[PDB]
């Protein structure tokens, strides 16, 4: 006999199926590291995309600067991803959309965001991801190097009483002219202060400073703004809404061409979509928004762009050498690689020597391309801007598209009435979108009837629409209180239920294994278990002086209570009156040394 | 190792010793702090005020609380619920749970139409007396109708819902019907036309050959199925031409199928799928079926006999200005080809209605006839039996139910046990306070229990049994709750073998000593109560000791004893080869553990 | 016991093909009287220690 496992998409859909393909949801064990080798290959992809050879030597660095935007060349094998933009036909899709949305649009959307960042306070900046320290040269949270930066400027001009964005922003603008910094301790200069506020690690997801951080908060804003009255933009949500969007979208079409047409939907993957955005364009385009509005913001937006023309990326471990037999193995940093050319390999060697010039101590002078995750509202946004255009050569043909667009994969949707038209049609697309660098994959992208395409792992068919998105978390690496991470978990499933990844017998055993995760990871086990663990010693004493066990909590010894129907509903909220009174006045003792608020908490 | 911090005060005005119990706690502290904080500390009364604070949560809580939960049931399509939509309604399936209406009208339909279905099907067990034991089965059936107690022979003529067992049942009252029809649980209509019965042959395995019949005249027709409406035209055993306004691929495709088969159009009604020669059983138990219903239900089967079925129908490339209304086979509304006389479009087609009443006459196997043949409804288009709970009804006549199981049987088995009791001579407490345990494997509820036994292995069952009551009836230590629980064991004669801890009936079920089981559970402080499926039972007597002493329930030859872990863990097998003076710790449950010694 | 440890004995004897490292473990229950009885596998002491006949333990080996 053979056991072949895939013999079941035969007589069955794969809408029901496909999840059975990927493993489950979790922190991967692949643990890739970022070293010199990717960055050195990503630099050099970004350089090569660029089909330009134009440089402009600057003043603040006495360093080239790759001009790539309006200056295309090397047309040949186009096919390939390319990176120069132009700017004519980007502010005319801008002026398409604008008149189809309206004139006030843009007006609107930036007052929005304006008036919501000005009643903001500096200190949202400490909710990140991480970021990258700009005094003791590493990645860390938000909060820790927010600490650092205002306790450095205490120490060398002052402290910072603004307790506002706006105030942080001049701060630092100011800052960039300062002469000399203190720090503890130690001081630093204008050039180098410059750099580590300009410099970037890889974590090769991108991990900036602190400087840079609000501008590009406040452009992120506004993009949001923007990315809600679009119909085509499932970025800023997913699920319900997302679904709703889908058939919106096509009913819409159903509803709007002819009995003479037919239609086709195509599932696209753009490819590099962090070494083809330009921050340039961006610029231009934040200007051409704001054209209309106060001057503030038409200076504020645009600061994060020039702070990405002119990034520092920091190389990442130096190499190593190593003698014939191995016994001896030397170590060295990246800035000393250009010292010891001669002996790195070829394919090593190829590498390195073509970028010298842009290289000042360690890092190399990146003058564009998008490496972070940021700016995605931006860039669908340019991706809505592409799908709304139309022109007359189209109209007379019978022909147009529309579809929907994510940060990287979108879905298109093209009509006509002939089965080479469309191919015209695609064509069409793909040069108007190849014109702002926004490329796309041959090996990803494929393309069908209207009824069957995929979306952000969301595959949509004729019918059963089916998810794949099945988050969950992760006590081990975020670990806070017993008393939050599991309310936090069973909001996740409910949450999960509702975007439909999640059913109730699925929902039920997640639930019972989260249960378990977080007993194991607090190291607490019922009473009824024969565990002779340390919290367990105590609690095998003073557990017979009560008789509500149902209204015990998990954290002690307790049992659970909750189910599907009662999730919002907190353990505590649910045996507050079942609770034998003294265990109870006992938890909540705000005379304690120490969401609801327990006297179980891990300051 | 006492990474959670605290305040200093805050813990001497407490009074929170270290290594209370070698448990250090701890300005830092460790976890287990907050234990000894939460178990043995000071109390306060802030109760109303983490209420009021938490207001918002504790209305949610209280809103939650405030549900009269309803069923839920699996379909598609065609604020204070948002907290709660996640847990309401899903896609495939959804809870009519509501907060403060209610009208009990449309349940009352189903519940009606649900035990009409029943009742047709009862009186499908014989040959000849169809109409009457249907009719007395109906004089036997009342029912608590909504909030009135009614019968069963006005409620079908009261109510106007069209369906075959309304129909079915009907008919046999002398009712108005309203033209309609029902091939399976499709719905159809006439709209024009007409013609006579004809009879054909059909091949089976390529060799044999069977007689059905059908219509040679044209005549239209209105189909109607879930969420799909559609118009046809039938002529001469094929399909003329067909239209549709109700877009679903899975709706539209059955319709379509049953629609065919309601025109017989397609090669398979010249010779049969290779399935059908499989069986060739066109016949029920010891009754007769024709070839559509056979058909169908070969349909049921599985989709692919769906696409077969469609594929025997031709396919052809569509031309241009037909893309709108064409068809896939998948029931794609457009496609580059689709299939031959066929027309898809929006908006449900408009149904006819018919103000002209009738009544039909039952044949023997109750198939209604109105006029020309015409079938309307029968037993054939019905689904399977389903058994299905009903309440606020009555059926007294017999074959109303048959009301007899495996757990049934246990249960009635053990009521007869306790009641035995009855506080008197000649039953459980006096041979038990006599000592005359014999006659105990005599009795004739012991007898009526015996063939719900696990034969293979009975006589170990009922030697083990017989060891348990002998040595609690002798010593006079005995819990009468464990006695009840293994005596049915104690009829058959005793043997040799291994025993493992679990005494099985023939159900695949089991019962075991010294635990509690949804079959069988009891619990001190309660003891006047045996549960039985969660179904609480008396007993007939009170006690207050007769039950404390189970000392010699747990094993045959053993009794419990101070705890010592010292003893070695052991296994019900080895048992055979222990002394006396030699304690032995063994599981008698889930991590429940005890110390016994011999004797 | 004494019997099973008889019966081995026996079957050893009458024909010379034994082990001479399983009488003399058996031998010393064959003193008492032959019974009736089911044996597990296992020959027990008064001290809660066994040995079995043709599989090494540490009271044997």
């Amino acid at each position: 006999m053979e056991i072949n496992p895939y013999l079941m998409f035969l007589n069955n859909d794969v809408t029901s199926l496909i999840s059975t393909t990927y493993p489950y949801t979790g922190p991967p064990p692949m643990s890739h590291g970022s070293s010199t080798k990717y960055t050195l290959e990503t630099i050099k992809r970004t350089y090569d995309y660029s089909r330009t050879s134009v440089e402009k030597t600057s003043k603040v660095f006495n360093i080239p600067r790759r001009k790539f935007c309006n200056c295309l060349e090397d047309k040949d094998e186009l096919v390939k991803p390319t990176g120069n933009v132009d700017i004519s036909s980007l502010l005319g899709l801008a002026e398409m959309m604008e008149k189809r949305m309206g004139e006030g649009f843009f007006k609107h959307c930036v007052m929005e965001a304006e008036t919501e960042i000005l009643k903001m306070h500096f200190s949202r900046l400490t909710e990140g991801r991480q970021t990258y320290d700009w005094t003791s040269e590493r990645n860390m949270p938000a909060a820790t190097a927010l600490q650092l930066t205002v306790d450095a400027i205490k120490e060398t001009e002052g402290p910072f009483k603004g307790t506002t964005m706006l105030e942080y922003c001049n701060k630092m603008i100011e800052m960039l002219d300062w002469k000399e910094i203190k720090f503890k301790i130690d001081s630093i200069k204008h050039d180098e202060f410059l750099i580590r506020a300009l410099t970037i690690n890889t974590m090769a997801i991108a991990t900036p400073g602190m400087i840079v951080r609000p501008f590009s908060k406040i452009v992120e804003t506004v993009a949001q703004k923007i990315c809600e009255k679009l119909k085509e933009s499932g970025l800023p949500v997913g699920g319900n809404e997302k679904k709703a969007k889908l058939k919106t979208t096509v009913t819409s079409l159903n509803a709007r061409m002819n009995s003479d047409q037919f239609a086709v939907n195509i599932t696209g993957d753009n490819s590099k979509w962090n070494e083809c955005q330009q921050p340039e364009a961006y610029l231009a385009l934040l200007a051409y928004i704001t054209k209309d509005s106060s001057d503030l913001m038409k200076d504020l937006c645009s600061v994060a762009p020039v702070l990405f023309c002119n990034k520092f990326v920091k190389l990442g471990q130096g190499i190593r050498l190593s003698n014939k037999r191995k016994t001896k193995e030397v170590i060295i940093k990246a800035e000393k690689m250009g010292k010891y050319k001669n002996l790195m390999r070829e394919e090593y060697k190829n590498l390195f020597e073509p970028l010298e010039k842009y290289i000042q101590k360690d890092v190399c002078f990146l003058p564009g391309g998008m490496l972070m995750g940021m700016f995605n509202m931006l860039s669908t946004v340019l991706g809505v801007s592409t799908l709304c255009y139309m022109d007359e050569e189209l109209k007379a043909k019978g022909c147009f598209w529309t579809g929907l667009q994510s940060s990287d994969d979108f879905v298109l949707f093209a009509v006509a009435s002939n089965w080479s038209n469309i191919h015209w049609t695609i064509r069409r697309f793909n040069a108007v979108c190849k014109l702002i660098g926004i490329n796309m994959s041959l090996e990803k992208s494929y393309g069908s009837l209207p009824e069957l395409f995929e979306f952000t792992s969301m595959f949509f068919d004729g019918e059963f629409v089916s998810n794949l998105a099945m988050e969950l978390p992760a006590f081990t690496t975020a670990g806070v209180n017993e008393g939050v991470d599991f309310t936090a978990a069973m909001s996740i499933i409910k949450t999960n239920m509702i975007n439909n990844s999640l059913s109730p017998s699925t929902a039920l055993m997640a639930l019972r294994i989260c249960l378990q995760e977080f007993r194991a990871t607090y190291r607490v086990h019922p009473w009824d278990s024969r565990v002779k663990g340390g919290r367990m010693k105590i609690i095998n004493e003073f557990i017979k002086t009560i008789e509500n066990k149902d209204g015990l909590l998990i954290a002690d010894g307790g049992k659970l209570m909750n189910n599907i129907s009662t999730l919002h509903i907190p353990e505590e909220v649910l045996k507050f009156e079942k609770m034998d009174e003294q265990y109870r006045n006992r938890v909540f003792n705000p005379k304690n040394p120490f969401a609801v608020v327990s006297t179980h908490s891990f300051r | 190792k006492f990474p959670i911090i605290a305040n200093k005060r805050m813990l001497e005005e407490a009074q929170i010793p270290k290594e209370h119990n070698n448990v250090a706690l701890w300005v830092l502290a460790s976890a287990s702090c907050i234990n000894y904080w939460n178990f043995c500390g000071p109390c306060v009364n802030n109760s109303e005020v983490i209420k009021e604070v938490y207001k918002s949560r504790f209305g949610r809580l209280e809103r939650r609380k405030e549900i009269m939960w309803k069923e839920l049931r699996f379909t598609l399509v065609d604020p204070e619920r948002m907290e709660l939509i996640h847990a309401l309604g899903g896609e495939t399936w959804i809870q009519e749970a509501n907060t403060a209406g209610i009208s009990n009208v449309d349940q009352r339909k189903n519940d009606i139409r649900a035990v009409c279905r029943k009742v047709c099907l009862a009186a499908n067990a014989s040959i000849m007396n169809a109409k009457s034991k249907l009719v007395e089965y109906i004089k036997s059936t009342s029912m608590r109708i909504g909030e009135t107690e009614r019968k069963l022979e006005e409620l079908i003529l009261e109510t106007d819902d069209v369906s075959p067992e309304v129909t079915l049942c009907k008919s046999a009252l002398g009712g108005q019907l309203g033209k309609t029809l029902s091939f399976g649980p499709m719905l159809l209509k006439k709209i024009s036309g007409s013609g006579v019965k004809v009879k054909d042959t059909v091949y089976i395995q390529g060799v044999r050959a069977v007689q059905f019949e059908y219509w040679s005249e044209q005549e239209e027709f209105y189909g109607e199925y879930k969420s799909a409406t559609a118009l046809f035209s039938r002529k001469e055993r094929s399909l003329e031409w067909i239209t549709i306004g109700g877009g679903i691929n899975e709706d539209r495709k059955r319709l379509l199928a049953m629609c065919m088969i309601f025109c017989r159009d397609g090669d398979y009604f010249k010779d049969a799928p290779a399935t059908i020669t499989m069986a060739d059983l066109s016949t029920k138990l010891g009754r007769e079926i024709p070839y559509q219903y056979v058909m169908m239900n070969w349909i049921q089967k599985s989709e692919d006999n769906l696409e077969a079925l469609l594929y025997s129908r031709g396919i052809v490339e569509t031309n241009p200005g037909k893309m709108g209304s064409s068809m896939g086979i998948d029931g794609s509304k457009r496609a580059i080809k689709s299939l031959r006389a066929v027309t898809i479009q929006s908006g449900k087609i408009d149904m006819p209605e018919s103000k002209e009443k009738i009544h039909l006459e039952l044949s023997d196997n109750l198939e209604a006839f109105d006029s020309s043949g015409r079938i309307v409804a029968t037993i054939l288009d019905l689904p399977s039996d389903k058994k299905v709970t009903f309440q606020d009804v009555s059926f007294q006549h017999p074959d109303l139910a048959v009301l007899r199981d495996e757990k049934t049987a246990i249960t009635k088995g053990y009521e007869a046990l306790i009641k035995r009791l009855g506080t008197g001579d000649n039953d459980i407490p006096s041979l038990i306070a006599k000592k005359d345990y014999l006659s105990l494997y005599n009795l004739p509820e012991v007898k009526l229990m015996a063939p719900l036994i696990r034969p293979n292995r009975k006589g170990v069952y009922s030697r083990v049994a017989r060891k348990l009551v002998s040595t609690q009836v002798t010593t006079g230590h005995y819990s009468l709750h464990e006695l009840i629980k293994v005596l049915p064991f104690t009829y058959f004669a005793p043997k040799q073998g291994m025993f493992e801890g679990r005494l099985f009936f023939s159900n695949d079920s089991f019962v075991e000593p010294g635990v509690n089981n949804n079959v069988f559970s009891w619990s001190k402080a309660d003891s006047s109560k045996i549960y039985c499926h969660g179904i609480a039972i008396r007993v007939p007597l009170v006690v207050g000791d007769e039950h404390m002493d189970t000392s010699l329930a747990l094993l045959e030859g053993f009794s419990v004893c101070e705890n010592d872990p010292r003893a070695p863990m052991v296994t019900r097998q080895d048992l055979i080869d222990v002394g006396f003076g030699q304690k032995v710790r063994l599981f008698v449950g889930q991590g429940s553990v005890r110390t016994f010694k011999r004797t």
